């Protein structure tokens, strides 16, 4: 045919529905990823070499390897074990596990980023590593980490579209549905990309108007 | 009180200290001078173990502190350190900056700690700034605040690592004045500085370092009018 | 069943074949992405106000929106126009178009990273903007951009796995090919992730031995 | 020759110059001093338009250069600038640093440019360094190199923006000496500096600035020994 966006108006509740799942997926994965990411960071800080080794290897592998292959490894790879996990839980697991590795590194880099003089002064005042960390360094790293976390979210918004291929009804999946009743792929994809763009801009501006409510 | 004994320091291939010995007794004001790459600041930072000797030993109050057989926090409680770039805690206010360590390390109580803090703030001329945050202070106020903070831990010696060399010229005197007041009150001080006036005015000894070694020491008038060694003379001719 | 990797040895030529396709896909996509990216950066620098708008809008959209949606928009969205482009040309176009925008930002940022003093000195000696750029700034921006380009490649290697969903015979697709004859998903996915990982490490340490041969 | 005419400069709400006027003629050595926030560097940088006045005008050689109606590159060809944090081109060797602009800007020929350069390297004591890259030079060597580079365009006036204040103390004299040699040869100079000895030994005028305005000017001796203004005396008391 030729382009016809006005046909697409009928499918607004689908577009809207897909969007809400894209939010819900991301928000839950990144939330779990943060908590997981936290705990994995701590393990790498451990003085006990085998635990630091495991956290390091986890992080290195999850980051050094594609999100897709992680998704599929959970979803398809587990079938032959009599394990049939739903699309939503598979995507949440994959995304939270991917995000956890990137988050652990965000934390480590936020701590390395506070000026080493702070620690020096703190310890020079009779403080132990523990106290210095509690009262001087960590609060400061926090301000380094929070805006990078908010950015991790925004990136994960785009990243979550990958669970479409698993048959999860996210925003991107709505184009396979619409075409089935319209035979049109083009217009709903343009529309979907536009929803992604608007989400990206909105959350970015919300993010920058938060780095200025810190500085 | 302080005995740095033949220490060496490496940073990879970079040899910074090449066998340095330093003795300072209670109540001396010792000033260490030299060009960049002399090693004077690394020597300074060996005293409270912000830097670790590759070889040789450092003793404070007669006990060795670079062998792992000592509580180092308890050591740093005695040995104050004042930094070139001020190292004020940004998230804490002036008075909070001052009271943090006494409360948390000495288990002093908020009231006693605050009274200590306001006394020190009065002493270095910062009372009107007690509830201000570092970002709001000038360079001179910053360094005077950091000095207040170190004093709040009542150390037995104070180390100064170029405390005025990051300050604007109109700001140097006030920091140097607080330092001279400390010297006049008997505080034991090791000061690494470019400001030779401080040494002339208040110093007991001057140490001249060059290429990781002490090449000459003596009283300030001995070094500034009668330096015996050629390197001391070259450096002083460029710097005086 | 239970795990059996040793069965997988027989399928070594598949894994290898896929690996070479992911390389060919990426190397070619990023190469075009660089050329395109340069041109779009240059375009954004232009004094002609509508053109800067075009380059800016392009970059903003390509980056603020998912790679997947761009892929599908090319492969599926163009079908209803009587255009059936192959999986490979679709994947290369999608990846090079994505890469073009990210490269366009890398370049601009490598120019912004050279110390403004260089330019000031340059102009203060009578040099024009053109001469300063030509003889002083650009040679220095280059050393900023190359290690970021090298890293863009490494990232796209992981990204290219997305053309699996389109049926391109890349490294990831080989797990769908192997399982159809083995009924096993897990082991070929593990193997694939191991291959992606080793690629990441190899190119990364190879990248570090070049971030040390420039500066 | 140089006429800065009642200029103002703002950076947003930050008022840096608040009505400043400066005239300097051929052969003068003018020295501008003051505390941080005096505006002296922003004034200096208006003269070759590295900074643009919010209001007011700057004329060089009698023609207005901040009206958009002038080739500013040819203006900057005449007005040299030496920077505090030396702005050497890292990818270029010493002599390359020097010859880049004469060859590219004046279309001077390679051989002639190289002779100019070796003469200048010889003059500032860097002849042995002609094929060295900036990385391998000390601060003093860097600033001397940068001065050679500015000289190779043979400007009619030379601007100095705190040329030694990023140098180690034992590095200061050798740079000031090159500056003084320039003064002795009649070069027109505007120098923003902390080194009052220079201003005394070789300055024809000393300008004292404070809070974005000139508050007093006179000969070096008038300012340093007989300053009439309260603020001038106060500043000099902290700094001298
Ligand atoms: N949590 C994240 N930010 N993950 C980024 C994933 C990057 C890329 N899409 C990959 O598959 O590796
Ligand atoms: N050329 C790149 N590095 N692209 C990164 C893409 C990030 C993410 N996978 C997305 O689809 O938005």
């Amino acid at each position: 045919m030729t382009v016809d966006f006005l046909s697409m108006v009928k499918y607004t509740p689908l577009f809207i529905s897909g969007l809400i799942m894209t939010l819900k997926l991301t928000f839950l994965a990144v939330t779990i990823g943060v908590l997981m990411g936290l705990f994995i960071a701590l393990m790498k800080m451990s003085s006990i070499k085998p635990i630091k080794l495991v956290a390091s290897s986890y992080i290195e592998v999850i980051r050094g390897t594609p999100l897709l292959v992680q998704l599929l490894l959970i979803y398809n790879g587990l079938m032959q074990f009599g394990m049939n996990i739903p699309a939503f839980t598979a995507g949440v697991s994959a995304l939270a596990i991917n995000s956890s590795a990137y988050v652990a590194e965000i934390i480590r880099a936020g701590i390395q980023a506070v000026d080493p003089g702070q620690n020096e002064a703190a310890r020079s005042l009779g403080m132990t590593h523990a106290m210095a960390m509690r009262y001087v360094i960590i609060p400061q790293a926090i301000k380094n980490i929070l805006p990078a976390l908010g950015n991790e979210f925004i990136v994960m918004l785009k990243e979550s579209a990958i669970v479409s291929v698993i048959g999860f009804a996210d925003l991107t999946r709505q184009a396979d549905i619409i075409q089935s009743v319209t035979y049109r792929y083009f217009e709903p994809y343009i529309i979907i990309a536009a929803i992604y763009f608007v989400m990206t801009l909105t959350f970015s501006k919300l993010l920058s108007l938060f780095e200025r409510r810190l500085r | 009180m302080i005995f740095v004994n033949d220490v060496y320091k490496n940073f990879g291939s970079l040899e910074v200290l090449k066998g340095v010995t330093l003795k300072v007794n209670k109540g001396e004001v010792v000033v260490i001078i030299g060009p960049s790459g002399s090693g004077k600041s690394t020597l300074l930072r060996c005293i409270n173990l912000l830097e670790e000797p590759t070889k040789g030993e450092v003793f404070i109050d007669g006990v060795k502190i670079n062998n792992g057989k000592v509580n180092i926090n308890k050591v740093r409680q005695k040995v104050g350190m004042v930094f070139q770039h001020f190292n004020l805690f940004p998230h804490l206010t002036a008075i909070e900056n001052i009271t943090l360590a006494p409360v948390k390390v000495k288990k002093m109580n908020k009231k006693e700690a605050e009274e200590l803090a306001v006394d020190l703030l009065a002493k270095v001329g910062l009372l009107d700034k007690k509830d201000q945050y570092p970002i709001k202070l000038s360079g001179g106020q910053k360094q005077r605040l950091a000095i207040a903070r170190a004093l709040a831990m009542q150390p037995e010696v104070m180390l100064f690592d170029e405390p005025t060399s990051a300050l604007d010229p109109e700001m140097v005197k006030e920091v140097l004045n607080v330092m001279k007041q400390l010297a006049n009150e008997g505080m034991t001080m090791v000061v690494v500085t470019h400001e030779m006036g401080f040494a002339r005015e208040v110093g007991d000894r001057v140490i001249f370092m060059d290429d990781g070694v002490i090449v000459e020491e003596g009283t300030p008038e001995e070094i500034f009018y009668r330096a015996k060694n050629e390197r001391t003379r070259e450096f002083l001719s460029k710097i005086l």
